[PDB]
RNA sequence: GUCGGUCCUAACCCGACCCGUAACUCGGCGUCGGGGAAAGGGAAACGGGUUUAUAUUCCCGUACCGCGGUGGUAGGUGCGGCAACGCAAGCCCGAGGGGUGACGCCUCGGGGUAGGCGGACCGGUCCACAAGGCCGGCUAAGCGUAUAAGCCCGGGGAGUGCCG
RNA sequence: UAGGGGGGCCCGACUGUUUAGUAAAAACACAGGUCCCAGCUAGCCCGAAAGGGUUUGUACUGGGGCCGACGCCUGCCCAGUG
């Protein structure tokens, strides 16, 4: 038989990698074999658009001549001072262990591991809950449901990401898709295997109709697994 | 304007129906209307890019929403931020 | 008053930007006179208060004074220009 | 600032608006009370107090805005700064 | 046109030679003026021009006498300012 | 010497080391080093003439860049303007900052130029006279010179508003 | 140089793409609707291995399927196979 473009994308051709390129840089902390306990202090100077992020940036100027990419909060200005350690104040735009942060308060970029980077809460618009502080785990409301445990010593930052509301007007044409597509190149236009042929799919063809339960098992082999992967359920409710 | 129901979607023509168009011209309506700016309290700020916001009168440059300055999740973060 | 015969003061714009200077005289609501008193290359010439700012050191001098007598006090205020 | 004293002030007595003014004043001399705004230009705010420090002037700041300060006086624009130089049955003076 | 002239980085002109001929002359184009660090405002006593039109200049003539020339004045006095300001202490 | 290659980097590629492979002229991450555009970036020349066949390349005439020198001055040890700014406004080495290089699609206005039209006139030709039509009436780079728009400086001191 | 026009029905909403060389369509795509997997040393994929693609990414995201603008609606069965 032939192949399926999620067999074809595994391999890392143009048809399919990313355009980083184009992009701006990756977004990171600082590392904290520096950040012992001095409390940086630093200072926005730009606000921008980046085309891999789904979320505006900042560019920041700390008192060593550095200069880092930070995800931008909602509500900072261009002029700000933002602190950066473990007794910094509790404000937006700031960045603390999470020990140090009450319950109740709204984060974003949160490491998995001390010394990560940031892993959770980066897309736009999107924001976490602290619910508990103990001596061995901080418990976090994530934005799908889930009540993750972390080290106490991982660090995040206060407030909420801007970008928010991207998805109430629609998209009206399918050239806006076409260029919202290709800044990061997703597959697209897509086919039907229902209406592909039989060579190309587990469904396909002349009858434009799949004769076997669209439900797959977790141990089907690759090539196969087209559908509904281990749906615990289907329909409406 | 001109027209009685439609506003910026009169550009679409005859084409892609009710509910998108609607949606359409109520959005753009709201983002093209001119708001207030958290630093001279005078009502010129005006969107730059997607996520950015800036005030032709003062200078000032900030983040916020993609069609709006604020959302209610921001709200609420700085009233519960400003409480602790 | 931040401004006034005997004050000292620095020079912010144009050619003789950030040099320290003494106010020997007034002419008008918006021109003071101006010298450096031989410690510097700034002459006896006509000045507009915004391009002065004044500082806390003050001298004792009459209103309207030669060089060499604004000089001699200077040295009694220990004030170097 | 009392809407009370500055009415009175502003009809009874004479009042001079503006940042420039205010500065001129501070800097030179003239000037009685000199109020600001708290969310005017910080350059202003810094060169008003340093200038009416250096000169022995009371600065009272308000704790509303420019548009308010408009507002309250009769004037549909911004005003950062104000000079009070001499009231006439105010106790304006009194809040310093 | 040959191929590399026919690429709009030229800035062509139809010029007149004396025995008659009608040619076409070839041009690159200048830089826009210097603008301020703090502000993005254009600064006035520094020319345009490529750095052969440049070379040919004195010093002098390629920027204004008073301090901090890469700022505009409303910024330069501001520095100035803050510099004497903090020199008290 | 002045046109282009030769220089810079882009998407991308190779070599060495490293890990794998029974092995390799095969496969690959990271580090290091190097390549990659005769339409992207980018020191500098224009006219006339000459040959059977080349010419911004040869000849005439008038010029410009980059390295190195000789000799004098500016300056080191100088000024004018409230200011914006105006100036010949010191040398060798190293570092750092700032600008320019350096940027999309659509639309409008203003100032200019190539090119064309008309009328007069001076020469030539067409036209049975006359009236009339056609042809010619040229001025390069370079050097020296200034105002628009935009932005700024100083004075001035405004709201049933005024300026555009 | 320079449109023939009007009234009814079927299919597809539209602009777009298609069998280079007998099929340009009522077939494909599209906007929008809904469902399934995944809290990241994930889920899905290449490969003999090392290592890699999505990833300079983190649920307003990535991936995998069906219907196919808008309008009114979307009824009963979990015994069978899954
Ligand atoms: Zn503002
Ligand atoms: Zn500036």
């Amino acid at each position: 038989g032939k192949s399926l473009i999620q067999q074809r994308r595994g391999k890392g051709t143009t048809t399919f990698r990313a355009p980083s390129h184009r992009y701006r840089g990756a977004v990171r902390y600082v590392p904290l074999n520096l950040v012992q306990e001095r409390t940086l202090r630093g200072v926005v100077e730009e606000i921008l658009h980046d085309p891999g992020r789904t979320a505006p940036v900042a560019r920041v100027k700390f008192e060593d001549g550095t200069k880092k990419l930070i995800i931008a909060p909602e509500g900072v200005l261009v002029g700000q001072e933002i602190y950066i350690g473990p007794e910094a104040p509790i404000a937006i735009g700031n960045t603390l262990p999470l020990a140090k942060i009450p319950e109740g308060t709204y984060v974003y970029d949160i490491e998995g591991v001390p010394g990560d980077g940031g892993k959770y809460v980066r897309a736009g618009g999107t924001y976490a809950l602290v619910v508990s502080r103990e001596k061995d785990k901080v418990i976090v409301q994530l934005p799908s449901g889930e009540l993750k445990a972390f080290n106490p010593m991982c660090r995040a930052t206060i407030g909420v990401v801007a970008g928010g509301g991207r998805l109430e007007k629609p998209i009206v044409k399918a050239g806006k898709a076409y260029y919202i597509a290709k800044a990061r190149n997703r597959f697209w236009p897509k086919p039907r295997g229902v209406k592909m042929n039989a060579v190309n799919h587990p469904h396909g063809g002349k009858e434009h109709h799949i004769g076997r339960p669209s439900t797959v098992s977790r141990r089907a082999p690759p090539g196969r697994k087209v559908g509904h992967i281990a749906a615990r359920r289907t329909g409406r409710r | 304007g001109r027209t009685t129901k439609v506003g910026s979607a009169g550009r679409f023509g005859p084409r892609y129906g009710l509910k998108i168009r609607r949606r359409v011209a109520a959005v753009e309506a709201r983002m093209k209307q001119k708001h207030v700016c958290p630093v001279c309290g005078r009502k010129a700020v005006r969107r730059i890019s997607t996520g950015i916001w800036q005030c032709q009168k003062c200078g000032a440059t900030f983040a916020g929403g993609a069609y709006l300055p604020t959302t209610p999740a921001g709200k609420v973060a700085k009233r519960v931020t400003a409480s602790k | 008053p931040a401004i006034e015969v005997g004050r000292i003061a620095v020079v912010i714009a144009g050619r003789r930007a950030g040099q320290k200077v003494v106010v020997a005289d007034i002419i008008d609501k918006n021109f003071v006179l101006v010298t450096g008193a031989g410690l510097n290359k700034v002459k006896r010439r006509r000045m507009n208060v915004k391009h002065l700012e004044p500082l806390p050191e003050r001298v004792n001098i009459q209103r309207g004074a030669s060089d060499e007598e604004i000089k001699a006090a200077l040295e009694g205020a220990g004030i170097s220009l | 600032d009392f809407a009370f004293e500055l009415r009175k002030v502003q009809d009874t007595g004479k009042i001079v608006m503006g940042a420039k003014k205010s500065i001129h004043l501070a800097k030179v001399g003239g000037a009685k009370l000199i109020i600001v705004a708290r969310n005017a230009r910080p350059d202003i705010k810094e060169d008003i107090y340093y200038y009416a420090k250096l000169s022995g002037i009371p600065v009272y700041e308000f704790e509303g805005t420019s548009v308010e300060l408009g507002t309250l006086l009769g004037r549909p624009h911004t005003v950062s700064a104000l000079a009070v130089i001499d009231p006439g049955e105010s106790k304006i003076l009194a809040l310093a | 046109m040959k191929p590399m002239y026919r690429s709009r980085s030229w800035r062509r002109k139809y010029v007149r030679t004396p025995g008659g001929r009608t040619v076409i002359h070839f041009e690159r184009r200048k830089p826009k003026v210097a603008h301020c660090a703090m502000c993005g405002r254009p600064l006035n006593g520094v020319p345009r021009g490529r750095p052969s039109e440049l070379r040919k200049l004195p010093k002098t003539k390629k920027r204004p006498e008073r301090p901090y020339p890469n700022l505009c004045p409303s910024c330069m006095r501001k520095v100035m300012k803050a510099q004497v300001r903090a020199s008290i202490t």
